[PDB]
């Protein structure tokens, strides 16, 4: 969805916001689909990771003769949380203190309640942004940065370092559940199937490795085939980054029951195999086929009276991106980007590793590059990769630092993990403001002013940078002096 | 038939679905009224393929 | 079951089976198996990746090695395009026995 | 500065992550960084994706027909010409659906 | 003859029938079953249905090996090559390195993408067994990957190159030796003289013409038969503006359309030599002779380093780009600024035009007449005191459309700092490239100087 | 027996982890499973047996179906595709016995 | 299924077993892997062994449909299992009988 945002925040000398009032409105295409959803999750982080003690959001939903816009990876999150940095940003210089600074006084402490009134538990976050502080050498940094600056008049670096806060569960409290189906052959293979669905994200590998540790068995003797409506019926979309919470929940649980059924065989020959117990209780004649479910506990939030949380636990992280600009093209370089990510204690580091570059460089695509044309008329213009552009290997930051926060068990998800799909995309809005710092540090070589909050709309693309780098070029282009 | 386009053609044309969502918390003229500056603008986040 | 569609890339089976009910098989010829237009392939015990032994008291071969033991044994099975070709094929495969 | 050909240095990538406990069962894979089970399969192209099910010998093929307009009134249907095409079957609309 | 015979994995394949609208990806999944090679786009842009082409190169008595994009890739054309797909080089029972290393550090996450990222990997270590970390980015500008950020497939691939996710140490070696032999059948046939072939479709007749008077006595004869080489224009113009060409003929084996000829004023090639032949052969020009020597060479090599990826500059000809004429070509620009010169013949004429604003008269025409061809264009050196430059801005830096891309060139009057000539070259500023020719002229005599900066931007701000 | 329809599977290969799907006229989807899986080498839970209805079993499809099974998964195995074989009545009668 | 309607018995079973009618329950296929290690359709036991299995299946829904049966028990069976449903209560079952 296509958002357009009208802000006012009041803030004080020291950075500390006091006020804060945002409307929003989304192209929401020729039917409703999940557009209300997805404003409401978008409403849910306009806060992003600030405590804001008098706020006001507004969402209104466009009904357009497009085509209906739908789910995409953040839900809304990510459009909320620009505007939210997009003003901060303006606080900081209409204040003339750091950036990082004025951020970290106006987060969230443990124990702080949001806007919509829930608590934040476990809150990472205050961890996350000094540990990508120290990794990222940010402060050491700016001083580079700013040294490139005056030794460069047709190239400029930015440096920008961004939190996120992402709400966990479905917004729609019901959707929230899963199931699973396992039986056991009497050659002890396993055979699982769960509701989730796989495309890309290794929730199959994930729930083997579940399923893996909760019978005590290798997950080679552990196969999933596929997802099936006559296997598992009644599935929520694998969506809202849950999925491996709600079926690992549900793996577990078809795997406890089978335990519980083999506990007699077990007793009978501790050491004897898998196999004997298996077959043994083949032979005794007990079932070897469980359904295993769940459901998210205590959810259900209530507009009419902004009470009831909506979300099991939130994911927190950091990014520090620094760019360089050519002021003269409005191409741009991605030098380092250095993120720190709690997805509590990993199911698979590897995948989660995964779907923290993969989330942020769709982010970064959504910030800097991809951008969709339509005809007065509405006939979309940009339908494939030659007009469509989603980054390229050459894209993606030089230098690229990802961590997995230490020692954050994550107790009411599946074995202490977290969540990961959609909550880092965001984080790739450093590199947006690290592109917006360079193009300030360009203005400000032509003599602009340096409380000046000049527009820079999303996506920040060549053309909007190029434009925004005011120069005795664009003003003979434009005004014919 | 006339068609509505952008989010500025629905605003004009009262082309929603359902209601104005909203969270509010607060006092809203209060803060303002007592904060040191105030800052307004708008911001435009095209969609994604 | 047979009223099932095809696949484009579906192949038929045919099995070849004993004239004889106690022989060592001495050789299998598959040269006029292999003329018939479609024929894909002659399997036999040394096809088989794992285990040759099946059946419920897993006595049974999964095909023929060195002995058939009833007229109507399964020696092997031709693969071809067609049900027509499978037959044709399974026809020309020549099996040598010893009583 | 401005002159400069585009060049870039080399990539430099870190990954941390923290490691299981060391009283963990080398069979117990929760934590550990095991591959996407289907990697391999996925790298070699065996593995199958809805359009590398094979055809039915008798599988037929589907084509939407969609609005060129914003927002109109479909005032006729003229589908004379995609009769006339080898293979044609039919064209399904509003009317079709059960 | 009628007959098409290629290879693919080895295998020989047949084809009685081949119709010219059949592309190697669609004859690849639909007629032999391997489904390794995916449609991403259709477009060329995405590589997932990238394939390695191996063929023996008649004019080097050597055999090549290059990807292409197979859903541009018209099977009419891959007559006696030899192709290798995903399936060929390895399966989980035996991975080729490429395949096991991508799997193993994490760089397939949904896998679509991955046969197409192994397959441009496998064919830059069959080029380059040891390629340079460079080498190995530059194998994957035209393949995308929507979910894994791109960092752990350059991480694995890296180990190719001059706690922890993965163990580098646990990967097997590569063995050059070790993969599939050129088809002995393939260099037995190169000892025929090539005849024409004929092909015919549902809609669409494809000559794959031998010879130069083939050629020419089939345009004399009908005019409107559409040159193809490529295909990476003309497979746009029927897949997506459902344009349709009847007639078709392929020029791609003729010997004179595809020579490298040094002359005194530059180099020639020949109308249907690939971009990566034009890349390789400036590449080692630019290598050895003198800096002030090859000024407009570096510029063509400049806009080649944005223009696709290796899948489409393996197919795409230098006379493909010029006659297509886009408003957004990136070579045409800086043909017209060095004024390279053309050698058109039709059977019974031979013309040479220098390219300038003339050239292109109109929305995507040039001047060539109905029933001439393009036969070569000769890159020029360039002299003392001659200076190029070229430029591209698009939205994305590599593999894009520009949205704005220049040819630049000055030469100055010998020991001075005083312009003989100036030629200021844009597309995407108009229906055509166009020249700068009301700004560029008055700036003839004048001294390199902040005045004549000055001069040429007010010229260009009220010109364009 | 003289169950009207004759043995019948088709097996199709799924081209994954030695994933195998039968169609197959039997009682007896279990054994089917189990036999194919050994003669095959993998686990069970790799081998999916599917049955809609026979055309008459009468205890002669409890196990003698899955000479038929086994031939055919082979098959399907061996050249990745779709493969399938149904028995003649003359071909049923001889191989599958009886009372 | 081999001619002896063992599906319609079965189906039988499931109709009295829920209390609803023969007509909102079917039956598709038998599969190894919607149920593991079943014994041959054989020894004329089929209905005895599979009728329990059922009848248990639909026992355990039963069970799991209460409250909300309680809370209306004239509103219809679809207005039960949509509550269920968004109250996020299983309604898959396996049953099982020795
Ligand atoms: C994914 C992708 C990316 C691309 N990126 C770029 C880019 O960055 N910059 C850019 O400029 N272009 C780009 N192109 C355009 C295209 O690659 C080039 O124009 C290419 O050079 C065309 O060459 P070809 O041999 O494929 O031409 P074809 O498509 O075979 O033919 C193109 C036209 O040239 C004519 N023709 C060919 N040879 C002759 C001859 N000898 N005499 C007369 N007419 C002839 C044909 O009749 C036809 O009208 C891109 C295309 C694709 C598909
Ligand atoms: O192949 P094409 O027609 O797809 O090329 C379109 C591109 O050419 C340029 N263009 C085409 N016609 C133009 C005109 N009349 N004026 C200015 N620019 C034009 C623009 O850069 C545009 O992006
Ligand atoms: O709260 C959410 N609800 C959804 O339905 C959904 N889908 C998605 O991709 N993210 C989210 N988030
Ligand atoms: S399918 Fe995308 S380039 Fe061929
Ligand atoms: S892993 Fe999905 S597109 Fe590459």
């Amino acid at each position: 969805h296509p958002f357009l945002a009208k802000y006012k925040v009041g803030f004080m000398k020291t950075g500390t916001v006091v006020a804060l009032e945002v409307a929003h409105f989304s192209n929401g295409g020729n039917t409703e689909d999940l557009s209300r959803s997805i404003m409401e999750r978008a409403l849910f982080h306009m806060d992003n990771a600030y405590k804001i003690p008098n706020i006001r959001g507004t969402g209104r939903i466009c009904k357009t003769n497009l085509p209906s816009n739908t789910a995409f990876r953040g839900f809304g999150g990510p459009q909320g949380m620009l505007i939210a940095e997009y003003w901060m940003s303006e606080v900081a210089i209409t204040c003339g203190l750091p950036a990082e600074e004025v951020r970290r006084k106006n987060m969230y402490k443990e124990g702080d309640l949001t806007h919509f009134n829930q608590k934040l538990e476990g809150f990472t976050l205050p961890r996350c942004w000094d540990e990508c502080i120290a990794s990222s050498q940010y402060l050491a940094r700016k001083r580079e940065v700013e040294k490139f600056n005056r030794e460069n008049c047709w190239k400029k670096r930015g440096l920008c370092i961004i939190p996120t806060k992402f709400g966990i569960s479905f917004t729609l409290p019901f959707l929230n559940q899963g199931g699973a189906l396992v039986h056991v052959y009497t050659d002890g293979s396993v055979l699982l199937t769960h509701g989730g669905t796989e495309m890309g994200q290794g929730l199959h590998t994930k729930m083997v490795q579940v399923a893996s540790r909760a019978l005590k068995i290798p997950t080679s003797k552990i196969h999933i085939s596929e997802t099936s409506t006559n296997t598992v019926p009644n599935t929520s979309p694998t969506a809202a980054s849950a999925s491996a919470d709600l079926n690992g929940q549900g793996v577990y649980e078809a795997c406890q029951t089978i335990l519980k059924r083999l506990e007699p065989f077990k007793k009978k020959k501790p050491t004897g195999p898998w196999e004997a117990w298996v077959m043994d209780a083949y032979t005794s004649a007990v079932s070897l086929s469980a359904t295993g479910f769940y459901k998210t506990p205590n959810l259900g939030y209530s507009f009419e009276t902004n009470s009831g949380n909506p979300f099991h636990y939130f994911s927190y992280g950091v990014a520090c991106s620094e760019v360089e600009i050519d002021c003269l093209t409005g191409d741009h370089k991605n030098l380092r980007t250095d993120i720190v990510m709690d997805v509590g204690s990993s199911l698979n580091p590897a995948i989660d590793i995964g779907q923290v570059e993969g989330a942020f460089v769709q982010g970064l695509g959504l910030f800097t590059m991809e951008e969709l044309h339509y005809s007065p008329e509405g006939s979309l213009h940009t339908r494939g990769p030659s007009t469509y552009k989603i980054p390229a290997f050459g894209s993606i930051p030089i230098e690229f630092r990802v961590s997995l926060l230490r020692d954050c068990p994550n107790k009411r998800a599946i074995y202490a993990s977290k969540a990961v799909g959609e909550p880092p995309l965001f984080l790739a809005s450093s590199i947006f403001f690290a592109i917006k710092d360079a193009i300030r540090a360009a203005r400000a070589q032509h003599g602009d002013n340096a409380k000046q909050l000049f527009q820079l709309d999303s996506p920040a693309t060549p053309e909007k940078i190029r434009n925004a780098c005011v120069d005795q070029f664009t003003t003979l282009c434009v005004t014919g002096v | 038939l006339p068609a509505i386009i952008t989010i500025q053609d629905a605003i004009n044309n009262n082309s929603f679905y359902g209601s104005e969502i909203k969270i509010e918390k607060g006092d809203l003229k209060k803060g303002f009224s007592e904060a040191d500056n105030v800052v307004s603008g708008e911001l435009y986040i095209g969609g994604q393929e | 079951c047979d009223d099932i569609p095809r696949y484009e890339n579906e192949l038929s089976l045919r099995l070849v089976t004993s004239t004889r009910a106690h022989a060592k098989i001495t050789s299998i010829d598959t040269s006029e198996a292999k003329k018939v237009p479609g024929f894909v392939c002659f399997l036999t015990a040394e096809d088989v990746p794992n285990s040759n032994a099946t059946g419920l008291f897993n006595d049974e071969t999964v095909f023929a090695k060195d002995e058939v033991t009833c007229v109507g044994h399964i020696i092997g099975a031709v693969v071809a395009d067609t049900p027509e070709h499978a037959q044709r094929a399974a026809r020309g495969v020549k099996i040598t026995y010893e009583d | 500065s401005a002159t400069l050909l585009f060049q870039k240095d080399p990539p430099a990538n870190v990954q941390l992550f923290q490691e299981v406990p060391k009283d963990q069962s080398e069979e117990d894979m929760v934590g550990r960084p095991l591959p996407h089970l289907a990697a391999n399969m996925q790298a070699s192209g065996e593995a199958v994706y809805c359009d590398d099910i094979p055809r039915y010998e008798n599988e037929l093929s589907l084509r939407l027909v969609t609005s060129t307009r914003a927002h109109a009134k479909i005032t006729s249907i003229d589908t004379s010409e995609a009769k006339k095409v080898p293979g044609f079957v039919c064209f399904l609309t509003a009317e079709d659906v059960p | 003859a009628d007959e098409l015979v290629f290879f693919v994995n080895g295998k020989k394949v047949v084809e009685k029938n081949a119709d010219p609208e059949t592309t190697l990806l669609v004859y690849l999944r639909r007629k032999l079953g391997l489904c390794g090679t995916k449609l991403g786009c259709g477009e060329g842009g995405c590589g997932a249905c990238t394939v390695m082409i191996s063929k023996y190169d008649r004019l080097q008595n050597k055999i090549v090996h290059f990807s292409v994009n197979a859903c541009l890739a018209p099977i009419c054309s891959l007559h006696h090559v030899a192709v290798t797909t995903v399936e060929g080089i390895g399966n989980t029972q035996k991975l080729h390195p490429v395949q096991e290393r991508i799997a193993r550090s994490h760089g397939s996450q949904c896998g679509f993408c991955t046969p197409g990222i192994v397959m441009s990997m496998y064919t830059l270590l069959r080029n380059q067994p040891e390629p340079t970390v460079e080498e190995i980015e530059n194998a994957f500008q035209g393949n995308l990957c929507r979910c894994t950020g791109y960092r752990p497939i350059l991480q694995g691939f890296r180990t190719f190159a001059k706690p922890s996710l993965f163990n580098p140490e646990d990967f097997k070696p590569l063995d050059p030796t070790q993969e599939p032999i050129f088809p002995p059948e393939l260099l037995r046939l190169k000892d025929t003289p090539q005849k024409k072939l004929r092909f015919e479709g549902e809609r669409v007749t494809w000559i794959q013409a031998s010879t130069m008077e083939e050629l020419l006595d089939l345009k004399a004869q009908h005019p409107d038969a559409k040159l193809v080489v490529g295909n990476t224009e003309i497979g746009i113009e029927m897949k997506f503006k459902n344009m349709l060409f009847p007639l078709i003929v392929c020029p791609a084996w003729i010997p004179e359309l595809n020579s490298v000829v040094h002359g005194p004023e530059g180099i020639s090639f020949g109308a249907s030599c690939p971009l990566s032949l034009v890349e390789s052969v400036l590449a080692e020009e630019i290598a050895k002779l003198p800096e002030q020597k090859t000024e407009v060479f570096r510029g063509v090599m400049e806009q080649l380093r944005w223009f696709a990826g290796k899948q489409v500059k393996s197919v795409a000809s230098i006379g493909g780009n010029i006659i297509t004429a886009s408003p957004i070509s990136d070579l045409n620009p800086v043909f017209m600024a060095s004024g390279a010169k053309l050698t058109l013949v039709s059977r019974g004429t031979r013309r040479t035009v220098r390219m300038d604003h003339t050239f292109f008269p109109g929305y995507r025409k040039t001047l060539l007449r109905p029933e001439e061809i393009l036969l070569s264009i000769e890159i020029p050196y360039s002299k003392e005191g001659e200076f190029f430059s070229a430029f591209k801005q698009a939205s994305r830096r590599e593999a894009d459309i520009a949205k704005v891309t220049s040819g630049m060139r000055v030469l100055f009057k010998p020991g001075t700092i005083e312009v003989q000539e100036l030629s200021l070259c844009f597309g995407g500023m108009a229906d055509r490239t166009i020249s700068a020719l009301k700004t560029t002229p008055k700036q003839l005599s004048k001294s390199w100087n902040e005045e004549l900066l000055q001069s040429v931007c007010a010229g260009l701000a009220e010109e364009l | 027996h003289f169950y009207l329809e004759t043995n019948c599977t088709i097996a199709v290969p799924k081209g994954e982890a030695g994933e195998m799907e039968l169609f197959v006229s039997t009682q007896n989807t279990m054994k089917t499973q189990s036999f194919v899986a050994k003669m095959l080498g993998v686990p069970d839970n790799r081998i999916v047996v599917r049955v809609k209805r026979m055309g008459g079993g009468f205890g002669g499809k409890e196990t003698r179906s899955t000479v038929v099974s086994t031939a055919l998964a082979l098959a399907a195995h061996k050249t990745g595709r779709p493969v399938r074989c149904m028995l003649d009545r003359d071909e049923d009668m001889l191989i599958t016995g009886g009372r």
